[PDB]
């Protein structure tokens, strides 16, 4: 119950925020071109 | 071991805590003899967050607005509040899931995870474990970065970026690299 | 605590990636068991972790040399076990070992002497694995 | 029960009437508008757009307006024991006329004409024309 | 030991608390879902009855398409279990005669139930439908997807919401254009179609599909919420029982620790 | 502390269960000697009821239908059943509201509140604090009042009337005078 | 175990209410993560409890007098902080103190001398609170 809940929580959070990080990495360089090395 | 009107001794004591039990008489007695405290955890080291400092058990007499200014005090207390909030949401996440959390709670969880990953940093002596080079982060940079993360400026930045980075600028560089490698 | 300092470079190259992959697999193993839609990357992580877990199994009183461990973990890390059935790996290992003890003794001697994996040995091992997968057939 | 007209005017999000007894109910059929009353034959009809106009038995003179985009009407004869004849007006979006606007209507009309100026697909042209129809109807129907 | 039992008690207490909270939340959601049903069912019943006047035989041979409605969240009792059971029954009954079966689904639970056994028959799956409130626009999309893949016979499996503590699984044999063209529609001759029947039938049929999906999904949602409340009740009760047992064990271990430490001190005191 | 042929000594011992462990040797050795139990609760004093005796948690060995006759036992068990049912109904009403109740459920709720209020009574000693007088109550009167309240004859009487009244007759008088 | 016997009446009048309000908040605490789905008569308890909890916060080595406590708790229990953002309450109190310490020292002297909150002083207090709210502007 303890290790069960802890590992379930860790996996769920990991998956959710991995998806979100994939989307943010897709949409980053457009909205912040000052960091984009294409324009440097 | 104490400062006097002739000199000063700054001591740094490592206290073994057997079986991770802080209720043992030896550390229990030693807690009262210290000005600054830093409690390391296994649950954090399991996440690869080294140094494995628990920021909710670490304390210090110096963390007061008159010694360190309010820009430091309020920043630290906001970080601690955020992490405690993330700790209270753990069971709801474990039973129901992230789907049930509101967008405020999701923002809280994201910022707390970013803070957790950001407090990590690589040491120069740990090169023989990680291979990565070491960093020396001054304090104003830390305060700027923490204020920036708590204010919500870096929500767009990915969580992975805040890993073993001395400063926020390094985090931006890592995010740029990860986005370029994505395509 | 000693860690990589008590490890050969040829084993470092593979074991770093293996440790990372196993950490990720342990992290998402509990979530995976319940059964929910997952991204291709997460599924790949699960597949590689399961493959590596099935690789590290061994019979009693059946140890192995270092070079053979290097070769087997190379086959496991570069993705020559992801599509394969987990329960089949227990023979993929054995046969592969016999193959590289039959026709590729030079690779083992080179790893034993130089104690590293140059690009030449890398390419030779990759070619050997390709020949082995061609000559044999498994459930996937 | 009674020799009234049992109306049920229903949208997906809200049922305005369920068994409301009325005298006559006007509906904008695809061919043309028509008023259903008791004794009207069994029928099914497709609606195109416009202002349903309800008239209760207690009202007679007083009415109720409701704009409908598209949907169906089903008039069903009265059972021998009920003594009352039923009607069901199903609408995908049934708004009252009080909640309508003439400015946003013309703005949407202008944007539709802008989008449809690049006429290449049949569905785009058809959508432009049907939007023109419905928005002109909304303008003529709004107060 | 003690730390083990204390940690378990803490976890189970948290579980019980969160369970009661989710129970109240599900009760509120069930109120709103009953409201959605009461408002949105009259929109769907009339055309369904009108076309059900045409009798559909479920023994007809042809490409069957099974639309199984389910949820995306867990802790919904066992409603999706019964849905997948009925779907397996239908598939195994219709695949013997030789009817090639296709499977459409709504929710991830049916997908997880039937992936291993009938995953070589899926055609299109939708999910994340219960995030926002159910609406006719959500149903029209699924109906259009069904029509574009026009099969010879369609079945719909869902859960009927009888009462707050009772549901019922059903299967709807749904009419299709192939089954409509094979009938002269003599049963609808009593109805005066204002446009001609041949011109209005395709639109009445699309409306029928949409209304069917709409009503079926509403009933399934209500049944889901009722089962969720029941499951939370049972989970809180079981958590209380486990808490009682763990409390007994904790007190036993506490007494044992005290006695053991004291006996150690005394034996070290008398060996002097 | 026991009875003899000359007289008797009754005792009312206050008990403290350390760490809520009834298996601890001290109370486990003390409960062996107790012939009864009388629990108090702040969750009944907040309702204004005094004495705040929790009628469910309380127990006794003398309640068996041999020392008290088989009418006291029946009335007591009936009241306990009623109060348990009202506890369940309260747990439900906390969620589903008090609109989804049948007529028998509302009758059970009414009787439960009436009997829960009725058991409260004043004290002769608290008079000096309040002025309200003391009410001694014999046991047959209480038995009859509980029988009547559970039969449903007294449902008509208002719930407020059943408060701080020694006997049912007093409750009726209060109801008669509150209509004015 | 002593209780209100160790309180002036001016503090009793507000404490008897605040204790019940915080107990009600303690009964509906877990619902804070679900209040979006609930209805009124249960969000009001959460709001009042949150406001009071943010009011009882205090600064190190900065205590207050009983009169100021009574004034602030009257502002709190009487609903003059429900529509505010919680994070701004720490400002509110501070300003209010200065406000009263600038303007209505007579009220404080009366509460300190008579040890009571009469209806006339209560009306004066509501007047001062309304003037303060009118002078300043808050987030929510």
């Amino acid at each position: 119950s303890v290790k069960f809940m802890d590992q379930k929580r860790s996996g769920e959070e990991t998956v959710y925020f991995k998806k979100e990080d994939e989307a943010l990495l897709r949409n980053l360089l457009a909205n912040h071109p000052e960091y984009d090395p294409k324009y440097s | 071991i104490t400062t006097t009107k002739k000199g000063s001794i700054t001591s740094v004591q490592a206290v073994y805590v057997p079986a991770d039990d802080l209720t043992d008489p030896a550390p229990a007695t030693t807690f009262a003899h210290l000005d600054a405290t830093t409690v390391l955890s296994r649950q954090i080291a399991e996440l690869g967050i080294y140094p494995a400092v628990d920021p909710l058990d670490s304390t210090s007499r110096m963390l007061a607005p008159e010694i360190v200014g309010q820009e430091h005090y309020d920043t630290a207390r906001a970080t601690q509040k955020l992490l405690q909030d993330y700790k209270s949401l753990q069971d709801i996440i474990a039973i129901l899931g992230m789907d049930e959390l509101s967008e405020e709670d999701k923002l809280v969880v994201s910022r707390a995870r970013k803070i957790q990953r950001f407090l990590s940093q690589p040491f120069t002596v740990a090169e023989v474990f990680t291979g990565k080079p070491g960093r020396f982060v001054e304090l104003p940079e830390t305060i700027k970065s923490a204020q920036t993360i708590l204010r919500g400026e870096c929500d767009d930045l990915p969580e992975m970026a805040f890993y073993m980075c001395g400063g926020l600028e390094e985090v931006r560089s890592k995010a740029v690299k990860m986005a370029q490698e994505a395509a | 605590r000693v860690g990589s300092a008590a490890q050969v470079k040829a084993m470092k190259q593979v074991a770093g990636t293996m440790k990372l992959e196993l950490a990720q697999y342990r992290e998402v193993a509990a979530f995976a068991q319940f059964g929910s839609d997952l991204d291709a990357s997460t599924r790949q992580l699960l597949t590689r972790g399961t493959a590596l877990t099935e690789l590290l199994k061994q019979r009693q009183y059946s140890p192995m040399k270092n070079s053979v461990q290097v070769c087997v973990l190379y086959c496991g890390v570069k993705g020559y076990l992801d599509p394969l059935d987990p329960k089949e790996i227990s023979r993929f290992e054995s046969l592969f070992i016999d193959y590289i003890n039959a026709n590729h003794q030079d690779i083992l001697k080179t790893i034993e002497t130089e104690k590293e994996l140059s690009e030449k040995t890398e390419a030779k091992l990759r070619a050997a694995v390709d020949e082995f997968v061609a000559m044999n057939e498994f459930k996937k | 029960f009674k020799n009234q007209l049992l109306l049920t005017l229903s949208s997906p999000s809200e049922a305005i009437y369920v068994r409301t007894p009325v005298r006559s109910v006007t509906v904008p059929g695809s061919e043309g508008a028509m008023t259903m009353t008791n004794g009207h034959s069994q029928t099914v009809a497709r609606l195109k757009a416009g202002e349903i106009i309800v008239r209760k038995g207690e009202t007679g003179d007083e009415v109720e307006r409701f704009f409908l985009s598209d949907g169906f009407v089903l008039f069903k004869s009265p059972e021998d024991d009920s003594g009352c004849c039923t009607a069901e007006v199903l609408g995908v979006e049934v708004v009252p006329v009080s909640m309508l606007d003439k400015e946003s209507a013309a703005t949407a009309l202008q944007e539709l004409l802008q989008q449809g100026a690049g006429a290449t697909d049949e569905w785009t042209k058809a959508r432009t024309l049907l939007g023109q129809e419905l928005l002109s109807s909304v303008i003529r129907a709004a107060p | 030991d003690l730390k083990i039992v204390a940690a378990r008690m803490k976890s189970v207490k948290s579980i019980q608390k969160i369970t009661k909270a989710m129970k109240m939340v599900a009760a509120s959601k069930l109120r709103m879902d009953q409201r959605r049903l009461e408002n949105g069912l009259p929109f769907a019943t009339p055309v369904q009855k009108l076309v059900q006047r045409i009798p559909v035989d479920p023994k007809e041979k042809g490409t069957l398409a099974v639309l199984a409605l389910s949820s995306d969240k867990g802790l919904c009792g066992g409603v999706n279990s019964f849905v997948a059971k009925q779907a397996r029954i239908v598939i195994k009954e219709n695949e013997m005669a030789g009817n090639a079966v296709q499977v459409y689904g709504v929710g991830d639970k049916i997908r997880s139930a039937l992936q291993r056994t009938f995953g070589d028959r899926f055609k299109r799956i939708m999910t994340e439908v219960t995030r926002f409130p159910w609406n006719f626009g959500q149903a029209c999309i699924i109906a259009d997807r069904l029509m574009q893949d026009n099969p010879a016979r369609l079945m719909v499996i869902y859960n009927h919401f009888k009462s707050a503590v009772a549901y019922d699984t059903l299967t709807l044999n749904v009419l299709t254009p192939t089954q409509a063209a094979q009938s002269a529609k003599e049963q609808l001759n009593t109805f005066e179609f204002e446009p001609e029947k041949t011109d209005v039938w395709k639109d009445l049929q699309d409306f029928y599909y949409a209304c069917t999906v709409f009503g079926c999904m509403l009933d399934n949602i209500a049944s889901e919420q009722s089962a969720r409340m029941s499951a939370m009740d049972n989970a809180s009760t079981n958590a209380g029982e486990m808490i009682s047992s763990l409390t007994l064990r904790y007190n036993r271990a506490r007494q044992a620790k005290i006695t053991t430490e004291l006996v150690e001190i005394i034996s070290g005191a008398n060996a002097l």
